[PDB]
């Protein structure tokens, strides 16, 4: 179970006063992945019919 | 009508006699709506009459929604990406669990929209995304709309649900943000809430779920991973019913 | 005889007419095997229900066996007596040892 | 010394223009300022409520496997009770130094954006740091709040007042940690279950249990229920010793001292936002927190129907309550999910009540001076509540083998000798209940008869998980303190749990009583990590770690926070010490 | 309570009650209490030493 | 201003305590169970007053 | 300065769903005109 | 006249009905009950704490201020901390004329 | 007060009769937590007179 | 403490109770199970001797 | 288990022990102190238990 990628890596130096055409980055956290849990909707003891 | 249905004992007067009805229509003229009409809009003799006006249309959008879901996820889908957000090299492998993680959302959401009241729905921006639309078939309330929401189809509106835990909306606000193969994301301009300060996908917990007044909307996942869905070819709501639901729900702007 | 294996058997008149002595023998003397092919009405959690009004309503028949042990019941509290206007209500701490030899 | 040869003195009085300004409680620049840049999932163990889901009997098991995750993962906020002092004033080995900031307030990282009352498992993700508020002045952690300074203000106000006699003391501390202790006093409490009807019905009962204990154990017997004390001296104060009796009559005069201490440092003033003088001033006296043994609906009668109260959520079913006035074998469905709180209490049931009380005003108070005070005093971090199956304790109750006695013959007295005698080896089988009267030595006599004639009179269902919430109250309740919680869980037809015995099955592991604490005053470091099938992962944080299932309140958002329940498990202080230094923990702020 | 700087209480009952409970007799504590803008008039002993 | 200092001056928590004042800090009583002093260190120390 | 890796954005990156085959036949993709709600 | 001075106040209990033989009736404020006054049957609720530290005498039997004993020898007596050896004579003194 | 009555019911037509006036404001001789010097600064007695 | 302090000046010299007669009256007086036969004595006796 | 299968025998032994001499019996073994603390804590005298 990984996302395909269509290219493999580059190392691009990155001065701070030269970002010109601007990009962003993706967000990771820092905890190890057993924690971000479960996608969990149950369903309630009543119901509406 | 209430002794005629008394003295008749008439518990419902749709279940009124003929010549009772109609004895009665003799009497009173402005009864002729909820006792001879074919379909009125507005349901006759009830006392939610009001309330299941409401209910219909929180019912009609999520068929709309539904059959919409289904509709560009019919197969096995290419849906490569749409946004620009770059990986470190570890960072993949939390996709790892975005392939495993993804079929349980799309049930809870919809779940959700379920769960919530519709009158806590139409806080929310799909019901006023409509109404920036059934306007368009009119300034929908509480102005929420921006001023430049009417320019182009590129102003979409946002609502922001939790992914992990439970799946639980993150707003109060709709957080209309301008979006440009491919197309970076841009803000509009401007007590405090936590989650309204990211990009739509920027980041992991999140679920993005903007909508036009095209009402071609989008369901942006973390990544760049987003696809555009036609609810416009699954919205049907008719405009005498939905003139009754416009003018309700329209202010006319000075 | 209720058969304590299956939970379908319970009821109150089979349980008051046991005696709380015979009661003690029979739950430890039973099938540890319960069984699942006959449920209850009222749902298990109404079988343990329909089980203790068996017990309790029961212990006016081990009580009736003894009634020529005990004393009558005084009032234990204030308020329960009928000539109120000039004396009180008294109430009986029952502390005392309830036997007739 | 002045301008002169001349003295001059500078009290804490003096503090009066400076400190009781309505800005102590202004913090709306305060959250905003420290929103920006947020903090991370701080897997929020305590920082989190939890609505009740289900019935309580199996909600561990709910918040076991739940909290299966998050809790090995990291640690909570508070590691401090390691810490010495200026250990938190240097750089290093605080990161939440930065998150003290206010001696009213707390900062921590709590959940985002789910509404408090709702939900099992938030999402894990971005993280919120908003306020609680810190309510009396034993909140503040203990290495700005040194232990010895706490027992120095107790032993102070030690002085000049009634305390406890220090041999009666030994007496209820060997009774409160004995381990083999008769189950049939777990079992009786419930019984009565507060009724003042049961309880001068079954008077030899109270009787001889205590009679028959003492020479067992020089020690108290039915000692973790304040109303069963408290009949205990009227009702039963004439057939004892002396010796005996002093220990009980001892331990409410001490909770008459106790009591009055808070009125002789108030002043008179008018009436407040519904509350008086006193509920502002201390917290015993705010009939919104209420005590986590409620047998009766006095409470609830008063702290619902206050100003401050926001929506007491009972959620097995319906979230608002509506009440029992009476209850029978047919009333105390066993095992049912509604909410109703029953009012089965009083000496009259004939003059039954739903809507008006039999009891002072003090009552509860005098329950929350025994429960939350005296009982930690004694507890050294060892006690915890349980929740009742009384479909499983009234099946045992009324389960003696007590013989017909011949025509002619004699009362029973003795077990070993007399045949006749319901605790003889004759009249012993296993899973009846003068085995328990045999498994731990009670002389209970032929004349038990009197007894289930009033067993089947009143009964209880089963015990339900209470959550009321409320507002700050009148005094501190300002436009940017409007919004505050403070969750106050207790159960209503609940038994303390004294000595967690689970070395021993004579009780399998929780039959009839499964554990449920309630708060971090009664979080069982031996009941808990002992619980049914259990995972061994959480050793690590149960050794430590008061466990709260977060329905019945946070460790953030109640009245009561972690630092002094430590302090509670630590001073090896007097008894009279630490009942007026808790007491003195417990001034509002 | 000789400046205007803070939201007050409320319970506007239990405020006026600690406005004058803080004001009774305080050398720095004024008499006829804050108007919109001004002073507060800090008052004069009738002697110092 | 300059320092952002602050001078402590002769003071404690007894009048007991404070007798040992006048006769300099050379056997002034620090601290007895609870009742603190500070002596002064001030430029104002040893002075007219 | 800044140190980090990188790789170039481009449309030809997908991220793999599986589908149970019984995902719409749930109750909430199949809605009647009217719901008991 | 014919009165008798009841020491403990016993309301936690409805043996006796509270007050069936004995109707209290404060006759100064050396004599008035916290638990006798405040937990009669006809007591108001509204006033439960202002009775706590408030001798409650219905003035037809005297007020503070023309008792010959005022408030401050009644409250030498509840707050004191010696023992009843040396509080005997400490009140005992508390009865020279000016 | 006159001597009212009889002395059964004396007390209990008190507390309906002076139920008004005595929880209006707190009375004067209720000072016992005031302490010296307390006392005799010009705020917290206004009794001072 | 000073009107507790001159009892202790009265205190030698004269009788003091004995310490078995503290804590028997002092009992007595705080026994809430104090027995009501005795009070309708002390009314039955009523000072005939 | 074979310890209250002879747990009368274990309640023997040590009070006849205990007549004799002011000792405990069964100090030996942890596991054996873990069991009279737990099961025999009825049928023993206080000085010994």
């Amino acid at each position: 179970m990984d996302p395909y990628y269509p290219f493999d890596a580059l190392d691009v130096w990155e001065h701070r006063r030269f970002i010109v055409a601007d990009s962003r980055s993706f967000i990771t956290p820092e905890f190890p992945r057993d924690f971000y849990m479960s996608p969990v909707f149950n369903i309630p003891r009543e119901t509406a019919a | 009508l209430t002794e005629a249905c008394a003295a008749e004992r008439v518990v419902r007067p749709h279940q009124l006699s003929p010549a009772a009805q109609t004895a009665l229509l003799r009497r009173f003229p402005a009864l002729e709506g909820p006792l001879r009409h074919p379909r009125p809009v507005l349901q006759p003799f009830d006392i939610a009459a009001e309330v299941a006006f409401v209910a219909r249309i929180q019912i009609a959008c999520l068929r709309a929604l539904g059959h919409s879901i289904r509709a560009a996820l019919q197969g096995g889908p290419r849906i490569f990406q749409r946004l620009r957000y770059d990986f470190g090299p570890h960072q993949s492998e939390w996709l790892g669990e975005v392939t495993r993680r993804f079929p349980v959302l799309l049930e809870n959401l919809m779940r959700a929209l379920e769960g919530t009241a519709p009158d806590a729905f139409f806080h929310t921006a799909y019901a006023l995304a409509v109404l920036a639309h059934l306007g368009g078939q009119l300034v929908p309330l509480s102005d929420d709309i921006p001023a430049r929401f009417a320019d182009s189809d590129a102003h979409y509106a946002f609502d922001y649900y939790s992914t992990s835990g439970d799946t639980l909306r993150l707003t109060n606000r709709p957080i209309a943000v301008v979006i440009d193969e491919q197309s970076k994301c841009r803000f509009m301009e401007g007590p405090h809430r936590v989650c309204e300060q990211y990009l739509p996908g920027e980041s992991y917990a999140y679920l993005c779920l903007g909508f036009n007044r095209r009402l071609c909307g989008l369901v942006v996942f973390p990544g760049g991973f987003a696809f555009t869905i036609n609810t416009a070819a699954y919205l049907s709501l008719a405009d005498p019913v939905a003139r009754a639901v416009g003018l309700r729900f329209c202010r006319g702007a000075a | 005889a209720p058969q304590f294996h299956r939970p379908s058997t319970i009821t109150a008149d089979n349980v008051r007419a046991l005696g709380m002595r015979g009661l003690v023998l029979a739950t430890n003397n039973a099938q540890f095997i319960m069984d699942n092919s006959y449920p209850h009405p009222h749902g298990t959690q109404g079988a343990v229900r329909e089980f203790l009004r068996g017990q309790a309503a029961a212990l006016t028949d081990l009580g009736v066996t003894h009634a020529n042990n005990t004393f009558a019941p005084q009032p234990m509290f204030a308020g329960d007596a009928a000539a109120e206007w000039l004396r009180p209500s008294f109430g009986l701490k029952r502390t005392y040892s309830p036997f007739v030899v | 010394w002045g301008k002169d040869h001349q003295v001059l003195r500078l009290s804490m009085e003096n503090a009066v223009g400076t400190v009781c300004h309505p800005s102590l409680m202004n913090i709306d620049a305060a959250v905003g300022g420290v929103n920006h840049d947020p903090v991370e999932a701080a897997n929020p163990y305590g920082a989190y409520v939890a609505a009740p889901a289900g019935p309580g009997a199996d909600m561990q098991q709910r918040f076991l496997n739940a909290w299966r995750q998050r809790l090995a993962h990291g640690r909570v906020r508070w590691v401090a009770e390691c810490q010495m002092t200026a250990e938190q004033f240097m750089q290093p080995d605080n990161a939440n130094l930065a998150l003290e900031l206010h001696p009213a307030f707390d900062f921590f990282a709590g959940v985002a954006d789910v509404e408090l009352p709702g939900g099992e498992v938030p999402p894990a993700g971005p993280g919120a740091i908003q306020a609680t508020w810190r309510v009396v002045n034993g909140n503040l952690p203990l290495a700005l709040c040194p232990v010895a300074f706490r027992d120095a203000r107790g032993l102070e106000l030690g002085v000049g007042r009634h305390a406890m006699a220090p041999a009666t003391i030994a007496a209820v501390r060997g009774a409160f940690e004995d381990r083999s202790y008769p189950a049939v006093f777990y079992l009786l409490q419930a019984a009565i279950h507060g009724n003042e009807h049961v309880f001068c019905a079954l008077a030899r009962l109270v009787t001889q249990c205590i009679t028959s204990y003492w020479n067992n154990t020089r020690c108290a017997a039915f000692v973790n229920d304040y109303s069963l004390v408290s009949y205990i001296v009227t009702y039963l104060g004439g057939d004892l010793p002396e010796e005996c009796m002093a220990v009980y009559r001892d331990l409410v005069a001490h909770v008459e001292a106790l009591a009055q201490l808070v009125d002789d440092f108030t002043l008179p003033g008018p009436e407040l936002g519904g509350q008086a003088q006193a509920e502002l001033n201390h917290l015993m006296r705010d009939p919104a927190l209420l005590p986590p043994l409620v047998w009766d609906c006095d409470g609830l009668m008063r702290h619902a129907a206050l100003d401050r109260h926001r929506d007491c959520r009972i959620d097995a079913g319906g979230h608002e309550p509506v009440y029992a006035a009476a209850c029978n074998v047919a009333t105390a469905d066993f095992n049912r999910n509604d909410g109703r709180l029953l009012h089965n209490t009083q000496a009259r049931a004939a003059d039954a009540a739903d809507d008006r009380p039999h009891r002072p005003a003090d009552w509860t108070v005098h329950h929350k001076i025994y429960y939350y005070v005296l009982v930690p005093a004694f507890s050294r971090g060892r006690c915890c509540t349980a929740g009742v199956r009384f479909d499983r304790v009234y099946a045992t109750l009324q389960n003696m083998v007590v013989p017909e006695i011949a025509p002619g013959e004699e009362c029973p007295s003795d077990p070993v000798t007399d045949p006749a005698h319901p605790l003889h080896p004759a009249n012993l089988v296993a899973n009846t209940v003068k085995r328990m009267f045999h498994n731990g030595r009670v002389v209970v006599d032929g004349p038990a008869m009197l007894t289930l004639q009033v067993l089947a009179h009143n009964m209880a269902e089963r015990t339900t998980a209470l959550l009321c919430s409320a507002a700050p109250d009148a005094g501190a309740n300002t436009a940017s303190t409007a919004n505050m919680r403070i969750f106050d869980g207790a159960l209503h037809a609940g038994v303390l749990l004294m000595a967690p015995q689970h070395l021993d099955h004579t009780i399998q592991n929780g039959e009839y009583f499964y554990v449920l604490p309630v708060h971090a005053l009664f979080a069982g470091a031996d009941h808990v990590a002992n619980a049914p099938n259990f995972p061994p992962a959480l050793r690590d944080l149960a050794r430590d770690v008061p466990l709260v299932p977060p329905a019945l309140g946070a460790n953030y958002f109640s009245s009561i926070r972690q630092p002094v329940v430590q302090h509670a498990r630590e001073s090896a202080a007097g008894e009279n010490a630490l009942t007026y230094a808790l007491m003195a923990g417990y001034f509002k702020m | 309570y000789l400046g205007r700087g803070a939201p007050p209480l409320l319970d506007n009952a239990a405020a006026v009650y600690l406005r004058n409970a803080v004001v009774a007799g305080n050398r720095l504590g004024p008499a006829q209490p804050l108007p919109v803008f001004g002073c507060a008039q800090v008052p004069r002993r009738a002697g110092m030493d | 201003g300059l320092f952002q200092e602050a001078y402590p001056i002769t003071c404690a928590s007894d009048p007991a305590l404070l007798r040992s004042a006048r006769d300099g800090e050379a056997h002034a009583r620090e601290t007895h169970f609870t009742q603190y002093l500070i002596y002064d260190a001030s430029p104002l120390k040893g002075l007219s007053l």
